[PDB]
């Protein structure tokens, strides 16, 4: 029933004052699933790329942490093609931080940071963790042809 | 009906204290001659707001966890021990939360926690 | 270059692989490194390789099996490679490390010595062979000096030098797998808590319960003789800032109940504490207890075996404090001699002014010590000094205690009131002035209370016409 005040509120201040480069709605071939996309960062090799996400909130929401994919592949150290994200707020505690405190937009503020500043720590694409780490040229150019083969139109 | 109710205070764990204090050596003064608000008033020492509605209009008293007000009836009551969260809460949501943690431990009909925004030690009583 | 290794060991042991080691000569890092970062399931067999191509019965394998580890435990660390590869080659790296000769695994143990002092430890995953070798090194009884003494003075080695302050933590609960000696686990522990001072508070009781589950098997004197002795210094240093409150209470209290899960299966824990906390001689109970070590022994009187022993010893230690006191202000040689040290009634009450912060275990033993204390020294010898006053000042002190506790903790004082009422009610078999002179200033304090308690002062009342007068009036 949380899941429905949730809902309710989140959608609303999302479609009217959402976080700027990011849009969240209701997910018109499924109403139940939401629909995330995250605008290309300035200054990154995701410059000039517009990323979909699927963004399903448990039905223990807010109680338990949204489960959220990259539909759009990215080339990212803590992100694998499959758009699955190494980030502690997707999981509830002692190892991730995910609380009724925090909400959809402010973890997808956490993602659109993560897109900015990628953290080797967590890595799920060791090759691109290292190559991030050493090569950041190669990265940064994969990364950006990357958007333009798949975050392009 | 002049005659002294049952009478509680919800709420906050530093602002309840001094109204029961007050309460406790005041209540003596209580007299069943004039009317409850008039007697309110002499044992508590204070003046009441009149519906404080239009300039908090989405202030969220609301639960902080399902972020509604009017959960089936219950209200957010149970906050935050805490000058900087003051964050209200409702029973239901509160002890759902706290029942998961690896901090909760329960006593009684008590559970100590975090509170969910500000993570400062909570008690909530069955 | 990678299927020209998996063929080797497909058929035959040291044949051709302990030649093909001669071989290539040239480095196992882009082998593993560079190979894992594509594909780690690779290291995973690889490993499974060079070992069986490089049996220790020859010390060109020896060697090349020395070199392999230095690598393989700089990658991990250094590397974010995944922790699932991790999972797997540590796994290797434990499953075989068991039958070396001994001058090779004293030189891993110093480059892990070398690594505590130094070495980004980012994860102590690579500390997790460091059980297992003091095992295989004292297995191994033959002189390199025998292996156990190679042990002892390793284990001293690692105490000596600094710790990690970040994962001092994870070193510690490292002992707990070694067979030790009491030596042993009382120099490491005894620097564990070296480290308690130069850390945050939060993480001090998750240490403390890896210092338990050690001690189980070492020093328990020395783990609660620490504990103790710090929360001692920090309350006193508190104080006297008065003349980090609302954490210093949950710290306190954690590790309270954190030591009673210990005692609860570890029924000598208790006992060790308790005979710490012993009055014995007087001038003992003036150095050892406190407004900690009390809350503590008051979380323990909810133990079934322990209740009762515990406060038999704060209620006759509580005499005392008025003894001693008493005896030294009749007399003015005393008050000279003694430079005086808070008394015990003091420090039970800045308990109750602490309690606040809702550790509410320890409220079970105050009510239960609180009524022990007059219905011990109640009136009855008035229907001298010695028999009397120190036993009036005990009672005073149950009430005093009650009142405060009533005062404070919103959730008890329905069973206060409740377990004056008995003593009340019945009796006047025995004298009750005390408990309706608390009863009065109970109830004066905040009478809002008997509304909650009607169903109880209704059948006090239904003793109303056997009740004596003085009683019933009062
Ligand atoms: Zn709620
Ligand atoms: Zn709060």
């Amino acid at each position: 029933m949380q899941r429905a005040s949730r809902l309710k509120r989140e959608l609303h201040m999302l479609a009217t004052e959402p976080p700027p480069g990011i849009t969240c709605w209701q997910d018109k071939d499924q109403m139940d699933d939401l629909r995330a996309q995250i605008l290309g960062g300035a200054n990154t090799p995701y410059e000039k790329g517009v990323f979909k996400l699927e963004v399903i909130i448990p039905e223990r929401y807010p109680f338990e942490p949204p489960q959220i994919r990259f539909l759009t592949p990215i080339y990212h150290p803590n992100i694998d093609s499959a758009g699955r994200i190494c980030l502690d707020v997707l999981k509830l505690p002692p190892k991730g931080a995910w609380r009724p405190s925090l909400n959809i937009a402010t973890v997808l503020t956490s993602i659109q940071l993560l897109m900015s500043e990628p953290n080797p720590d967590d890595p799920l694409m060791a090759d691109i963790s290292s190559e991030f780490k050493y090569n950041k040229p190669a990265f940064l150019k994969n990364a950006r042809q990357w958007t333009e083969k798949h975050a392009r139109q | 009906p002049t005659m002294l109710p049952e009478c509680f205070f919800l709420g906050a764990d530093h602002v309840v204290k001094p109204l029961g204090i007050k309460l406790s050596r005041n209540i003596h003064l209580w007299d069943p001659e004039n009317s409850v608000l008039q007697n309110l008033k002499d044992v508590l020492e204070i003046d009441f707001p009149a519906r404080a509605i239009l300039e908090k209009s989405d202030f969220t008293m609301d639960c902080g966890i399902c972020y509604a007000y009017q959960l089936d009836g219950t209200i957010p009551d149970q906050v935050c021990d805490n000058s900087q969260c003051g964050q209200p809460f409702h029973q239901i949501c509160l002890y759902e939360w706290l029942r998961g943690l690896l901090t909760s431990r329960q006593s009684f009909n008590i559970i100590f926690g975090e509170c969910p925004y500000c993570s400062k030690p909570i008690t909530l009583k069955m | 270059m990678d299927q020209k290794i998996l063929s080797l060991a497909a058929e035959k042991t040291a044949d051709k692989l302990q030649e093909f080691l001669q071989t290539l000569r040239e480095g196992d890092l882009t082998n593993l490194l560079q190979n894992q970062a594509v594909k780690g399931k690779v290291a995973g067999a690889l490993l499974r390789a060079i070992f069986k191509g490089s049996p220790c019965s020859e010390e060109a394998g020896t060697l090349r099996r020395r070199k392999i580890y230095t690598c393989c435990i700089q990658l991990v660390e250094s590397g974010d490679l995944q922790k699932e590869i991790v999972s797997e080659i540590i796994g290797l790296l434990m499953l075989e490390a068991h039958h070396f000769p001994g001058p090779l695994l004293v030189e891993l143990a110093n480059e892990f010595i070398s690594a505590v002092r130094e070495g980004s430890l980012v994860n102590g995953k690579s500390l997790e062979l460091l059980p297992i070798i003091l095992t295989a090194l004292a297995t191994k009884k033959e002189n390199l000096l025998s292996g156990e003494e190679c042990k002892k003075q390793l284990i001293n080695t690692l105490c000596s030098g600094r710790w990690d302050q970040q994962y001092v933590i994870q070193l510690t609960s490292m002992f707990k797998d070694v067979p030790l000696t009491a030596e042993e686990v009382e120099f490491v522990v005894e620097k564990a808590l070296s480290m308690f001072s130069k850390m945050n508070l939060q993480e001090i009781p998750p240490l403390v319960y890896q210092l338990l589950v050690l001690s189980s098997k070492g020093s328990r004197k020395s783990v609660l003789e620490g504990i103790i002795a710090f929360f001692s210094a920090l309350d006193k240093q508190h104080n006297e800032e008065q003349s980090p409150s609302g954490e210093l209470r949950h710290v306190e209290g954690t590790i309270i109940l954190h030591i009673v899960f210990a005692i609860k299966l570890d029924y000598e824990l208790g006992r060790e504490l308790v005979k710490h906390l012993k009055v014995g001689q007087q001038g003992d109970s003036n150095n050892n207890l406190s407004p900690f070590s009390i809350a503590l022994l008051l979380s323990v009187t909810r133990i079934q075996r322990f209740q009762d022993q515990v406060l038999d010893l704060l209620k006759t230690s509580v005499v005392k404090s008025f003894k001693d006191l008493q005896l030294l202000q009749g007399s003015k040689f005393l008050q000279n001699l003694v430079p005086h040290r808070s008394y015990v009634s003091t420090m039970i009450l800045e308990v109750v002014k602490n309690s606040v912060h809702s550790w509410d275990h320890v409220t079970q033993g105050l009510v239960e010590l609180g009524f022990i204390l007059m219905d011990s020294y109640g009136p009855k010898k008035v229907l001298p000094s010695l028999s009397r006053m120190p036993n009036q000042h005990a009672c005073k002190l149950g009430a005093n205690i009650l009142l405060e506790t009533f005062k404070i903790h919103e959730m008890i004082r329905q069973e206060i009131l409740e377990q004056v009422l008995n003593r009340v009610v019945t009796r006047a078999s025995s004298p009750i002035s005390h408990f309706l002179d608390l009863l009065s200033n109970i109830v004066m304090y905040a009478p809002l209370v008997l509304q909650s308690c009607s169903s109880k002062v209704t059948e006090a009342f239904d003793y109303l016409s056997f009740l004596p007068l003085q009683t019933v009036q009062r």
